[PDB]
């Protein structure tokens, strides 16, 4: 002998929620500027010279 | 009867006590079933211990 069950309407499961996410694009290497660092040596030599 | 039988074929031994007193069924905490009453009537289903 068993105790009677009877199956109610199911209980709301909780809910999954999709996401669609694009990535941040990465930075870029700043290009190779260039100082004319010679002529600025020559410069103090010759103001010195004076 | 049969759980004497039983348990020699397990190699325990038999029930046995001494003193002025009986044997019944009882539940966990030690209260004993009514020895009038059918199983139904009492609250006994499938798969219950005693």
């Amino acid at each position: 002998m068993k105790r009677g069950f009877a199956r109610p309407t199911p209980e709301k499961p909780p809910v999954i929620k999709p996401e669609n996410i694009v990535l941040s694009t990465p930075l870029s290497i700043p290009p190779p500027e260039g100082k004319p660092w010679w002529l600025i040596v020559v410069g103090v030599v010759v103001v010195g010279l004076l | 009867k049969v759980v004497n039988s039983r348990l020699r074929e397990l190699g325990e031994a038999p029930l046995e006590a001494t003193g002025r007193g009986r044997w019944a069924l009882c539940l966990v905490d030690g209260a004993p079933l009514r020895a009038t009453q059918s199983l139904t009537e009492q609250d006994v289903y499938d798969g219950d211990r005693l």
